[PDB]
RNA sequence: CGUAAAGCGCACGCAGGCGGUUUGUUAAGUCAGAUGUGAAAUCCCCGGGCUCAACCUGGGAACUGCAUCUGAUACUGGCAA
RNA sequence: UAAACGAUGUCGACUUGGAGGUUGUGCCCUUGAGGCGUGGCUUCCGGAGCUAACGCGUUAAGUCGACCGCCUGGGGAGUAC
């Protein structure tokens, strides 16, 4: 999946504190990072459908979290999507 | 009866955990060494209440049928039932003793005919071998129906040893509304029993304890 | 997922009665408390209590009469999919009055008889007979 | 004194080496006309013997129903196999409105005014059982007051 | 005075340990021709076959009311019967006798049941023994027939409890 | 809707349907009341006239609706926490 | 497209047991062996209950709730356009 050190860096970058690993922002950030990493694996192994299913699962979950975040607090949503270069 | 009295006899033992009826959960104290231990705190007061109700039944000319066909306790049940001017079944319970009372009446009529004949005579009008054959038939019938030969009608209450062992009789009683008092071990089903006495049903000492209490209360009700 | 907690309560009552349980326990709610209150006041259950503060557990002590459940049939009427509302003159009666219909009116939860006598209609929560 | 009514007679057959053995079955219902009804079902080689076995069986296995001046206490549903029966109390003058199988049972039971209808399978043998069960579970205001720990008017009034 | 059922039954547990193999002394209530009713007091009057209570002469050396020490097997085999057997008591007593005789270096008579490659098998009070083939006799006894079925005295050299075998030979003399 | 006809081969997922628990507020849904209207005839109730009936006819109920206004706030919805 | 079959749509809740398997994990005996629990998945019996029966039976086909997919005599026919 993701190594402990990269996840820790993402947690510190997007979280209010280290203990916060459940905020919508950090969850979306982790999902985005793992999605970006998997792109190479699926770029070479186009026929790895079983893992492609998990990639689709994480994409969809990020979509649902982003919808909740947008409807609940627009300003943090705009900040996050700008910072992560998303929705485009 | 005393809590100490039952504990001394060993009423509290039951069957193994693997062989049990879940409906008997309220009466089970717990388990030790993979064997169930019955709650005698349930046993003693229920036994007293059964004694009281049996006292009323016996005091109103009630007919009491002592039933237990375990090979261990059959002799004790026979003697205890005869000690109190009541009726018993000490060999294999015949399916339909109560619901097929008409056919059991036919058998009782046969018994009375045979002994009346064997004492009036007519065996001198029969070959000595025919005499012996009819005597053998009379003996077998006497063994089969000796305890109920003079019951006359439907019994007013059933007392049962090992409800599971005598479930057929409990089924007929349930169908005919006859109240059942039954010694129900941890492995048996207490739903069909109007008055369930939760305790050991194997040990001859405990069987004799229950029966002695029952017979004493019956004689109390009888004396008036 | 869980989408009708009143149905969950009714079904807990029904299944506990079928299984001869002495008491049943469920996550609490003010509506559940009021329905349990009306059931108790109409005598279909012995008593009820609530325990806890942050995750309240409501407990109902059921009642049996002749080795029989006092509550014979308990069914939700206004399920979430199809809400059922009635006017004061259209309020149903269960078993020709032997049972009770629980009604939520503008003045709180009460029986059909009470709602009629107070001249109100409302949502038919459930039937009990 | 009890009144007995034969609901249906049917001929069955069993096949054996030599051929078909014919027998008969009889469904009858006895009642006291005052809330007590039993049903019986007998088998025999000939019809009168089958009917007599059915009568004897019907006299036992009988139950009591808490009628209310010749009509039911409240609407009732009954279910046995595929026979779903519905009965409801009716005002005086209605009489017995029901299919034949339910008609006989209700008449011998004493329900003077009832509206009934059978849904699903109208097989008489199961319709009678479902009607009997429905009438049996039907309770009375005094019994429901006893259960709920209150009085009659406390439910009625 | 509600003297706790827990305390009362706990004292009985002090006096009764429901464990197979535990030796408990029980009282015979009735003696039948084929069975012996021993009421050790667990679940029922255990019906131990009378054949076990017969000695080598076939006589019952027990009477009504006699106490006998019996080993525990179980509580109930589906019919509520406590299974007890005098034979296991025999086994226990034989093992104790052998264990003490090894300390005593005493000689016990036994009957050679058979022969194996490594030696012979003997019977001592119903317990199997191994007699080394090289140590049967000092002289090279070619006649192996005469040493079969006769009672010969042996001393326990190595008493084995894990394999239930006793190593014996014609020692002492 | 296991075998009688009837569970998509399987998964994701947009529109749609439903939604844990507490407090406030809203009066949308909901309920109550009132007003207007719901043509007349027909159906129903109590009567009246053709010698009875069909038929004609008086008064009423009904026409379960729609709209407006003033209230109730438990439940569903909106909003806020 | 398949008898793509468990001929049993997805999800949530409640309801007596037993014998196994497989995979975690806690405590305790002196621990290894061994005794007490506590989860996941899974097979076979079986009560209530349900079913037309067969059977299903806490992995329901029981008791309910949310949404969806179908069914309406057989043949013609999964055929014609
Ligand atoms: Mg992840
Ligand atoms: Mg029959
Ligand atoms: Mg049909
Ligand atoms: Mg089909
Ligand atoms: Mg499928
Ligand atoms: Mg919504
Ligand atoms: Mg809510
Ligand atoms: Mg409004
Ligand atoms: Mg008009
Ligand atoms: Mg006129
Ligand atoms: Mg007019
Ligand atoms: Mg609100
Ligand atoms: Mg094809
Ligand atoms: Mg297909
Ligand atoms: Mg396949
Ligand atoms: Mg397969
Ligand atoms: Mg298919
Ligand atoms: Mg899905
Ligand atoms: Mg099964
Ligand atoms: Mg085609
Ligand atoms: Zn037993």
């Amino acid at each position: 999946s993701l190594s402990t050190e990269a996840t820790a860096k993402i947690v510190s970058e997007f979280g209010r504190d280290a203990n916060d690993t459940g905020s919508t922002e950090v969850q979306v950030a982790l999902l985005t990072a793992q999605i970006n990493h998997l792109q190479g694996h699926f770029a070479e192994h186009k026929k790895d459908h079983h893992s492609r299913r998990g990639l689709l699962r994480m994409v969809s979950q990020r979509r649902k979290l982003l919808d909740y975040l947008k409807r609940k607090d627009v300003a943090r949503y705009t900040q996050l999507i700008e910072r992560l270069g998303l929705r485009r | 009866v005393s809590m100490r009295d039952m504990l001394k006899a060993g009423v509290h033992f039951g069957h193994q955990t693997r062989y049990w009826n879940p409906k008997m959960k309220p009466f089970i104290f717990g388990a030790r060494n993979k064997v169930h231990i019955i709650n005698l705190e349930k046993t003693v007061p229920m036994f007293n209440e059964a004694l009281a109700e049996l006292n009323k039944i016996a005091s109103r000319k009630g007919k009491i049928l002592f039933v237990g066909t375990k090979r261990a306790a059959s002799e004790a049940v026979k003697d205890a039932a005869l000690s109190c001017d009541q009726f018993f079944v000490n060999h294999r319970w015949l399916g339909g003793m109560l619901t097929n009372w008409k056919t059991v009446r036919q058998s009782i009529k046969r018994l009375k005919d045979l002994e009346t004949q064997s004492q009036d005579g007519t065996f001198d009008k029969l070959t000595k071998k025919e005499a012996l054959m009819r005597t053998r038939e009379l003996e077998k019938l006497e063994n089969s129906l000796g305890g109920i030969k003079d019951m006359g009608g439907l019994p007013d209450a059933l007392f049962v040893i090992d409800a599971d062992h005598e479930h057929i009789a409990i089924k007929e009683a349930n169908n005919l509304g006859i109240p059942v008092f039954a010694i129900v071990d941890t492995n048996s089903d207490p739903d069909g029993v109007d008055f369930v006495i939760p305790g050991n049903d194997d040990a001859i000492r405990a069987v004799t304890l229950y029966l002695g209490a029952v017979a004493a209360t019956v004689r109390e009700g009888r004396s008036q | 997922s869980m989408q009708d907690p009143i149905a969950d309560m009714l079904t807990r009552i029904r299944n506990g009665q079928a299984a001869n349980k002495a008491a049943v326990t469920m996550p609490s709610s003010k509506l559940k408390v009021a329905i349990a209150n009306v059931l108790k006041e109409e005598g279909f259950i012995e008593d009820f209590k609530v325990e806890g503060d942050t995750k309240p557990e409501l407990e109902l002590t059921l009642k049996y009469f002749q080795g029989k459940a006092v509550v014979e049939s308990i069914q939700r009427v206004s399920r979430p999919g199809l809400r059922i509302y009635k006017r004061k003159d259209e309020l149903p009666k269960v078993m020709a009055g032997l049972g009770i219909a629980v009604v939520s009116t503008s003045k709180g939860v009460m029986t059909d008889r009470a709602a009629r006598q107070a001249g109100l209609g409302g949502e038919i929560i459930c039937y009990v007979a | 004194e009890l009144q007995e009514k034969l609901i249906a007679v049917n001929r069955v057959s069993k096949t054996v080496k030599g051929g078909r053995i014919f027998s008969f079955t009889a469904l009858t219902v006895v009642g006291d006309g005052n809330g007590r009804v039993g049903f019986g079902y007998g088998k025999a080689r000939e019809v009168p013997a089958a009917i007599q076995k059915a009568m004897e069986k019907a006299r036992r296995n009988m139950i009591n129903v808490a009628l209310n001046n010749g009509t039911l206490q409240h609407p009732v549903k009954g279910v046995h196999t595929g026979s779903r029966v519905f009965m409801q109390p009716a005002s005086e003058g209605t009489g017995i409105i029901a299919g034949g199988a339910m008609r006989a049972v209700l008449e011998v039971a004493g329900v003077h005014n009832v509206l009934a209808k059978a849904y699903g399978s109208t097989n008489p043998i199961n319709v009678v059982r479902a009607t009997i069960d429905g009438l049996e579970n039907m309770n009375s205001p005094e019994m429901v007051a006893a259960k709920r720990g209150k009085s009659v008017e406390e439910i009625l009034g | 005075m509600t003297e706790s059922f827990a305390q009362l039954f706990e004292e009985s547990l002090k006096e009764i340990e429901t464990r197979p193999g535990s030796i408990v002394r029980g009282v015979v209530v009735a003696i039948d021709k084929d069975v012996v009713l021993v009421d050790a007091g667990l679940k029922s009057e255990s019906a131990i076959p009378a054949e076990q209570f017969k000695n080598a002469q076939g006589e019952l050396e027990i009477q009504v009311g006699d106490e006998v020490d019996v080993a525990l097997d179980a509580v109930e085999d589906g019919f509520g019967e406590t299974l007890l057997s005098r034979e296991k008591a025999k086994r226990h007593e034989a093992w104790i006798t052998l264990e003490k005789a090894y300390e005593d270096a005493e000689t016990v008579t036994g009957v050679i049941n058979g022969k194996v490659k490594g030696g012979f098998t003997v019977e001592l009070n119903g317990i199997r023994a191994f007699l080394p083939g090289s140590l049967v006799d000092v002289r090279p006894v070619r006649d192996t027939l005469h040493l079969e079925g006769k009672e010969l005295e042996f001393k326990v050299i190595k008493l084995d409890q894990k394999r239930n075998n006793v190593v014996v030979s014609r020692r002492a003399v």
